[PDB]
């Protein structure tokens, strides 16, 4: 009842990794892309 | 790796002097077609497959 | 782009000394390496000297090993090539070549370089 993981099965073709750090919380994110 | 699985590895985010691979005191062929040795580490270019 | 005229020939008896030289004259910074070249009658053109311009790294071929050196002169932008302890068997035509493109060793003749015009080195 700590860890469930039933999102993906799929493990080829890997191009690139990256690994970093991270009602009372308001959160917020802007999404764009441009030209890459 | 071998020569029928010399893989087309994707080693990205790094740097690579050169200047260590100038000074090694044990290269028989080296060439570089399209652009000069000398203008190699200050200039680069994407896909930088190995 | 880079012209090579290169001097200092001549005849010496054999145990003696000569001097060649090699001006070069064009693109200097473009220049990465100098090789020595060196055809006998009846016989291919072979390598006999090489010289980094960047690390000033010398290789010798094993006929010429102990006995033949390379130095570079920056001031004159001309690469020297001192002869001692002549054998008879060193009676060929020297050339010089300039790469712009990197250094390999051993030297081969397919390959791209600013060749000279040549000169005849005779011992007896
Ligand atoms: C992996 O992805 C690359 C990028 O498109 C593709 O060229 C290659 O064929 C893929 N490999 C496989 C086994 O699908």
């Amino acid at each position: 009842m700590e860890s469930e993981f039933r999102v993906y099965s799929s493990a080829n073709n890997c191009t690139f990794e990256y690994v970093s750090q991270p009602f009372k919380n308001l959160r917020e994110f802007v999404f764009k892309n441009i030209d890459g | 790796a071998s020569v029928y699985a010399w893989n087309r590895k994707r080693i990205s985010n790094c740097v690579a002097d050169y200047s260590v691979l100038y000074n090694s005191a044990s290269f028989s062929t080296f060439k570089c077609y399209g652009v000069s040795p000398t203008k190699l580490n200050d200039l680069c270019f994407t896909n930088v497959y190995a | 782009q880079v012209q090579l005229v290169e001097s200092g020939g001549g005849s010496v008896q054999a145990g003696g000394s000569l001097r060649l030289s090699c001006a070069a004259s064009g693109s200097i910074s473009s220049i990465t390496y100098l090789g020595w070249f060196r055809q006998a009658p009846g016989k291919e053109r072979e390598g006999v000297a090489a010289l980094i311009t960047v690390n000033g790294h010398t290789y010798y071929a094993d006929s010429v090993k102990g006995r033949f050196t390379v130095s570079l002169d920056n001031a004159k932008n001309t690469v020297y090539l001192q002869m001692n302890s002549l054998k008879p068997e060193d009676t060929a035509l020297y050339y010089c070549a300039a790469a712009a493109w990197g250094y390999a060793w051993p030297l081969h003749q397919d390959d791209y370089w600013y060749w000279g015009q040549g000169t005849q080195v005779t011992v007896s």
